[PDB]
């Protein structure tokens, strides 16, 4: 190991494994998977139902107090059948911790809003519906955060082209800014750079 | 079953009732918005406008992607009601500036390798 | 309490794709052949889902 | 001829007092800007060349387009071009307003600000040192030295 | 830099004297260096608050 | 020492060779400072250097009136410095190009360009290769 | 460890409470900020007298790339494409074919300066030190297109600012 | 075809269209159109100017990066239209001025300038020709202007036979000289008409309808050696048309009756103006013209185009000619005018 | 080393130059083609052949670790003299 080697700190990992036990023993009835990772972090893998409750609990119960919503936000993952991964990501300055909160959702099926829980949600939240399409039921006041003014599709989705559908110039018949279909004279060049050897033995998959 | 969530709509009537809000408030804002953005078009051309906007999504028989549809109208109307879009948003809808592509075979063929 | 749908997912009218990129479009799903200059073979793993190729053209001013 | 002596020397003394007197708009987007900010500093002082920023449009002379134009941005700042009055002059700072840039490939990014407004001085670099943008404007002043509004009325 | 040339790029006298060197400098500036499947969440306090990265 | 420093501006008179370069160099470069003479380029431009001077200060150019093609008595840039006049002159050497002259290489432009754009003279893009598809070429004569 | 920025007190005696009225009454931190920028007017200004007086760089500035040759004349790069596969922002464009004499060279080298963003990437990518970023930055034009460098400008640039490039690799090479 | 001009992309700014296009006169009203047309679909412009450089950068965002390209020229020399025709496929002539200077008069801009044109550009091997006159174009025509139209579109048609000549019939638009004409005769006070604007009649025309009609000319094969008008949908009496002009800018319309000759002599004392007249002696003789009838000539249909009825694009030009009270009126609200159709 | 074209276009270090009908010749009007007149062939073509009395030798460009990536060239054929693959320089072993 030695000097270009990141240390391990075991004290970390027992802790936020105890407390991940913890948690899943408080709430059987949402908590569906608990992970402590590698580098010390804390996940808890919830049915979408307890949106509301874990994070009510995990804000206002005496050894939680994760107090601080630092982060949410949404992964695609188009192969799985509940598309866009939702992820909240809380710190708790009391004792100085972090936690991460995972759940799932698809095209079609609303997430509870969690500004009841946490204000800071707000925005986070229309972004997301803006860059997935996620919709979150009662929303104070839920629309697009960071595309364009009537903009079509959610551009963080993975089947999203890279430079979208239209572009924008000014047009000098109308005396107006007008948007017509993309055309670039230069295409985006595609790289394969993925090597045909395995590079991490520890995370080979069975050969189905 | 295929114990699917609801949005807002348990079946398509629901639905139906609110698609006919949104065209509603949509018909009634036309002509505050030609007035108000100092469109060259008339009424009739934007109420036509949103008619063709409507049409477009005729097929739908989801209760769920009809609640959506309306949520997105719905936002598109609190956007040009509130004047945040400006006039070339608006006008976006109406593609002055794109030259008309053609739909026979011919054409297609002798302009270029487009299907 | 559930509604009980009872059709196939369609979601082309969210995704705010234009009807050209629609029904003129045909994707091939496949996993990809090995590349032959190497005997690796950690490339031919997953399946890839691809677009059919369109026409691209000489830019006039730098080619 | 003496019409023409003539109208050669108000050309020299209008393009003078044009190029002595160059007010930009302050307006600034992204990066690039800050480095604008740093042209306007004691070290260059922007100021001792005549050259005042300026909020309204109305009397202000010189667009700096210094960072990235998107797509939901570009309708100002042609709104805010078109209120400037004339003669009216565009300097494109940056590799983003230039053509896009680090986000060329992007789909919210105008792929250039001369998609939106005619440009005079295109300024390279990513960002421009304050020192480039100086000369930036130094040659705009130089082509705005060689106009000959005048001399080209005289001749019709 | 890290000693480590499988993520850290060597010396340029070093990739035009050895070969693994040469190699490594290929490698990690034509296709990088893969990074083992995981997700983080890291901040730091930056001078405007918490500024972090999942 | 207001006398001293009335002395010091007419020092400044006096070392510009006269009342008219005193004005040239005032109405040229908007400066009037004196420092001692570092080098000549084979353009014209004179530079000059003053240590008491601070960083930024301590190093300048008078440009030549008269570069490749055209009049420089007003219009002059910094895009008419040389290359290694240009290393001196932005502090990335200790060293004028006099004591410590650049390696002269048989490549190495003769004669240093300014910046040429707006003139005649400037760069147009195009594309350097060749024509990627050969066309057939039918024959010349009839075929029946 | 922390410490408070506001949290003292006044003292409540004749003294301080006359002192306070007077400041009050006749303005004195008022003219205590006259008498800063009193201070700051009879300074020297740090204005530089520009273009005749140029702010300092380094031997590591990144400007106007260049290309480079051999000091028999011949062209350093040998097509090995690094430089584009690095490059964060598809700046370059690269085709290259076999030599009259056979040898490895390019037959298009462009660099899109509107795309750029003046990383240096290439040039660590480059094994054999054929393109530079220069120490030029006075490069402004008048059209985009000129701004659209290709094989013949890069070489031009190369020819014209050996001299100090050379001098530059020499002052950095040690520390790379 | 030269494989470098052969058409290629979808037909956008990116797109390779096949034309090189040298349009004379690209910096005035149906210019500036036909380039952006033409820079739309990834055309190759090249813009002979004689003006000052700053008046031409509105045509700079018309085309993607070196599509457009300016050149110098002068009309008195055959070496600049030499040049600035060598390596193109079209070319199309939009030169003319509505008033006479002390270097170019009528008969320069109208005929000796587009004989040039013709003349180097059959020589240079220019394949395409597009010459734009007047509809009243007209030998014994009473102003100069049509004279000089007829006798210069006689000698095009003799240095260029399979030259396409366009005949519009006033075109009207954003930055015409007609909607705009007829709306600035209110700042002094009362409207003159010629017998009060009863025994003229008018058929304007669209400007994008005469640009796509150029554009189509251009790509139609049939359109070489013909020769066609452009009018408007409608006919109007000058009477009914500038004071439904006066209705949709909502400006008071007094219309009084000035004779010939007086009308005439205030043209006339326009004309001493050394800046672009507001009027002129060609200008008043021009307006109180009626519109000739050409049916045995192709028109904007025959090339694709439906005309657009100016009842439709009239508030787009006259909307700026309102005061604050009225700015925001509608379209549909100023009740189209009597139209005499046959 | 430059060549005319029978334009009057002058032909760059790639070979290219635009056709008598190629219409891009447009682009060079009331302006100029960049064209480098340092032709890297004729360059190395100047440079003489260095004779080594080994059978492999060393080349990596000069100024050490200023130059390119050490190679080792053989020099076993007579028939053809050793080509760095990087710089150009030839070598060989003294015969005749
Ligand atoms: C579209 O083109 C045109 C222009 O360009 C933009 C013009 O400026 C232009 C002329 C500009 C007018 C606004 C001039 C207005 C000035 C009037 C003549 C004032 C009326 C007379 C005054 C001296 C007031 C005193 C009244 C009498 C006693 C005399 C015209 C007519 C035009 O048609
Ligand atoms: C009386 C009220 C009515 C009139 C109101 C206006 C009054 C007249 C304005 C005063 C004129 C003085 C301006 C002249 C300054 C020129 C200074 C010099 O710099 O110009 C040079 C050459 O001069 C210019 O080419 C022409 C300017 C001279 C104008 C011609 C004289 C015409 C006077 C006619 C007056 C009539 C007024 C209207 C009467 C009805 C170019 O140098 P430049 O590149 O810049 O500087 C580079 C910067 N460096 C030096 C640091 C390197
Ligand atoms: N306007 C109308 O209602 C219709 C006009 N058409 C015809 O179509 C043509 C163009 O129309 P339009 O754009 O409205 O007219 P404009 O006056 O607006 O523009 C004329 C163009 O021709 C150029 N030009 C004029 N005179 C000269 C000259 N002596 N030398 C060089 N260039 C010159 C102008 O350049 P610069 O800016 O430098 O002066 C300008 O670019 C004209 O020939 C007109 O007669 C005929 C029917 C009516
Ligand atoms: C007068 C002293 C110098 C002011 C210079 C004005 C520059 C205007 C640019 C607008 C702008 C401001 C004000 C600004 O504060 C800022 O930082 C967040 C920007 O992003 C870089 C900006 O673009
Ligand atoms: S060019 Fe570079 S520095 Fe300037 S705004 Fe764009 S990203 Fe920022
Ligand atoms: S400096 Fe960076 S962005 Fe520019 S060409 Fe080099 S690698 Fe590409
Ligand atoms: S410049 Fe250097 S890195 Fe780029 S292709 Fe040439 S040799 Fe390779
Ligand atoms: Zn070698």
């Amino acid at each position: 190991t030695r000097p270009t080697i990141r240390p391990r700190n075991d004290v970390v990992h027992k802790q936020l494994s105890a407390f991940g036990q913890y948690v899943a023993e408080i709430l059987p009835k949402y908590v569906q998977q608990v992970q402590v990772s590698c580098f010390n972090e804390l996940e808890i893998f919830i049915h979408p139902d307890g949106v509301i409750p874990v994070l009510t609990f995990l804000r206002d119960h005496t050894n939680a107090q994760f107090k601080s919503l630092a982060d949410l936000t949404a992964v695609d993952v188009p192969t799985r059948q509940n598309r866009f991964e939702i992820v909240y990501n809380l710190l708790s300055l009391r004792f100085n911790s972090r936690i991460r909160v995972k759940t799932y959702t698809d095209e079609l099926t609303p997430i509870e809003s969690s500004v009841t829980v946490y204000k800071a949600a707000n925005w986070y939240e229309r972004e997301i519906w803006d860059m997935f399409g996620v919709f979150f039921a009662n929303h104070p006041d839920l629309r697009r955060i960071l595309t364009d003014y009537g903009f079509e599709g959610h551009p963080f989705r993975k089947d999203f082209p890279l430079s979208g559908y239209v572009e924008l110039r000014y047009d000098d018949e109308v005396k107006r800014v007008v948007a017509e279909p993309v055309e670039l004279a230069q295409e985006f060049r595609k790289f394969d750079l993925n090597s045909p050897w395995e590079a991490f033995p520890a995370y080979r998959q069975p050969p189905e | 079953g295929t114990s699917v969530k609801p949005i807002f709509s348990r079946d398509m009537n629901e639905a139906k009732r609110r698609v006919r809000e949104l065209y509603r408030a949509w018909y009634r804002e036309v002509p505050n918005t030609v007035h108000l953005f100092q469109l060259d078009i008339s009424v009739k051309q934007g109420r036509d406008k949103v008619r063709e906007m409507f049409m477009k999504n005729a097929h739908v028989t989801d209760p769920r992607v009809v609640d959506l549809l309306v949520i997105k109208g719905k936002m598109e109307l609190e956007e040009t009601i509130n004047v945040w879009k400006q006039r070339t948003h608006i006008m976006r809808f109406f593609h002055e500036t794109e030259a008309p592509r053609p739909t026979d075979f011919l054409s297609k063929f002798y302009v270029g390798h487009d299907p | 309490q559930l509604i009980a749908v009872d059709e196939k997912l369609d979601i082309t009218t969210l995704t705010g794709v234009p009807e050209e990129h629609i029904k003129t479009r045909k994707v091939r799903i496949f996993v990809p052949a090995r590349n032959n200059m190497q005997s690796g073979v950690n490339n031919t793993k997953k399946w890839k889902m691809e677009f059919d190729t369109r026409e691209r053209w000489e830019n006039p001013l730098m080619g | 001829s003496r019409g023409e002596y003539v109208v050669a020397k108000l050309d020299d003394l209008v393009n003078w007092a044009r190029r002595s007197s160059l007010w930009p708009m302050t307006f600034g987007l992204a990066c690039c800007a800050v480095e604008m900010m740093h042209m306007a500093a004691p070290r260059y002082d922007m100021d001792r060349f005549g050259v005042v920023f300026r909020a309204s449009p109305r009397q202000s002379d010189v667009m700096i387009v210094a960072g990235t134009l998107t797509n939901k941005m570009a309708p100002a700042l042609r709104k805010v071009y078109d209120q400037m009055p004339e003669p009216r002059y565009v300097v494109s700072m940056g590799s983003c307003a230039n053509g896009g840039g680090y986000y060329h490939y992007s789909y919210s990014v105008v792929r250039g600000c001369d998609r939106i407004v005619p440009v005079d001085i295109y300024v390279p670099g990513c960002p421009p040192t304050a020192e480039a943008l100086l000369y930036g404007i130094l040659q705009l002043q130089r082509k705005i030295k060689r106009e000959k509004r005048l001399r080209i009325w005289y001749r019709r | 830099k890290v000693d480590d040339a499988k993520v850290s790029p060597p010396k340029r006298a070093e990739m035009k004297t050895s070969m693994e060197s040469l190699i490594h400098h290929f490698k990690l500036y034509t296709e990088g260096y893969q990074v083992p499947p995981g997700a983080t969440y890291t901040a730091i306090e930056a001078p405007k608050g918490e500024f972090g990265v999942y | 020492e207001l006398v001293q420093v009335l002395r010091r501006g007419l020092q400044q008179v006096s070392g510009h060779g006269g009342l008219r370069g005193y004005l040239r160099v005032l109405f040229r470069a908007n400066d009037v400072r004196v420092g001692t003479l570092v080098g000549e380029d084979k353009y014209g431009n004179k530079y000059y250097e003053d240590n008491k001077q601070f960083f930024g200060r301590h190093r300048w150019v008078i440009y030549t009136t008269e570069m490749n093609g055209r009049d420089t008595f007003w219009d002059v840039d910094g895009s008419m410095v040389p290359p290694e006049w240009h290393r001196w002159l932005h502090c990335m050497t200790d060293d004028p190009p006099t004591t410590k002259p650049p390696t002269a290489r048989k490549y190495i432009w003769t004669n240093h360009k300014f910046n040429v754009s707006g003139t005649p003279q400037q760069y147009v893009p195009y594309s350097t290769t060749r024509k990627k598809i050969q066309e057939w070429v039918p024959p010349s004569t009839p075929y029946k | 460890t922390y410490k408070f920025v506001n949290m003292r007190e006044p003292s409540m005696d004749m003294k301080s409470v006359t002192d306070r009225a007077a400041q009050t009454l006749l303005w004195t931190e008022l003219v205590r900020g006259l008498g800063m920028t009193l201070s700051y007017l009879f300074r020297e200004p740090a204005t530089i007298n520009y273009p005749f007086e140029k702010g300092p760089l380094s031997p590591r500035f990144r400007g106007e790339h260049a290309l480079r040759r051999y000091p028999s004349g011949e062209e350093r790069c040998i097509a090995c494409k690094l430089c584009e596969a690095v490059c964060p922002a598809q700046a370059i464009t690269i085709e290259a074919e076999p030599r009259a004499d056979g040898s490895r060279r390019t037959t298009r080298y462009d660099i899109d300066m509107t795309k750029c963003i003046y990383c240096g990437f290439c040039q660590e990518a480059c094994p054999v030190d054929a393109i530079v970023e220069g120490p030029n930055f006075e490069f402004s034009t008048e059209t985009h297109e000129e701004l659209l460098y290709n094989k013949e400008k890069l070489l031009n640039n190369g020819d014209k600012w050996e001299a100090e490039i050379a001098a530059n690799i020499q002052a950095d090479y040690l520390y790379r | 075809l030269h494989h470098a001009l052969i058409p290629h992309g979808k037909g956008g700014r990116s797109s390779v269209s096949g034309i090189v296009a040298t349009v004379f006169g690209a910096t005035g009203f149906l210019g500036r159109y036909v380039v952006n047309h033409l820079g739309r679909m990834g055309s190759q412009v090249i813009v002979p100017y004689r003006c000052e450089p700053y008046d031409t950068m509105h045509l700079r965002p018309m085309g993607d990066l070196g599509q457009i390209i300016f050149m110098e020229w002068n009309g008195k020399d055959k070496d600049s239209i030499r040049k600035v025709v060598e390596h193109s496929n079209v070319v199309i002539n939009l030169v003319g001025r509505e008033w006479e200077t002390k270097n170019f008069d009528f008969e320069d801009v109208f005929v000796k300038i587009p004989h040039a044109i013709a003349q180097v550009s059959k020589e240079a091997g220019v394949e395409k020709l597009i010459h734009i006159s007047h509809l009243n174009a007209d030998i014994k025509s009473p102003s100069r202007y049509l004279r000089s139209k007829a006798v210069g579109e006689k000698e095009v048609r003799a240095a260029f036979p399979e030259a396409t000549i366009i005949k519009p019939s006033d075109i009207f638009g954003r930055e015409d000289r007609f909607l705009n004409y007829f709306a600035s005769m209110r700042w002094f006070g009362g409207v003159p008409l010629i017998s009060l604007g009863k025994e003229t009649v008018k058929q304007p025309v669209y400007i994008v309808d005469v640009s796509k009609g150029i554009i189509n000319a251009i790509k139609d094969p049939d359109a070489k050696g013909k020769t066609f008008a452009f009018v408007g949908p409608n006919r109007y009496l000058l009477f009914d048309l500038v004071q439904y002009i006066f209705a949709v800018a909502y400006r008071p319309f007094l219309p009084y009756p000035l004779p010939h000759f007086a009308y005439r002599w205030v043209g006339r004392l326009f004309e001493v103006s050394p800046f672009e007249p507001w009027t002129t002696r060609d200008k008043v003789e021009r307006v109180h013209m009626s519109d000739m009838t050409l049916p045995h000539l192709p028109g904007l249909e025959d090339l694709g185009i439906q005309a657009t009825p100016l009842e439709l694009k009239a508030i787009e030009v006259l909307r700026r000619h309102r005061t604050y009270r009225w700015l925001t009126s509608e379209m549909e609200d100023v009740k189209p005018a009597k139209t005499v159709n046959i | 080393g430059v060549r005319t074209s029978p334009t009057g276009e002058k032909v760059t270090h790639t070979g290219q130059a635009y056709d008598d009908g190629d219409y891009r010749r447009v682009r060079f009007s009331d302006r100029q083609k960049e064209v480098n007149e340092n032709f890297a062939i004729d360059l190395i073509a100047e440079q003489p052949v260095s004779e080594v009395g080994s059978r492999v030798i060393s080349c990596d460009g000069g100024g050490g670790a200023l130059g390119h990536p050490r190679v080792y060239i053989n020099l076993d054929k007579e028939t053809k003299t050793g080509t760095c693959g990087y710089c150009g320089l030839q070598f060989r072993q003294p015969h005749h």
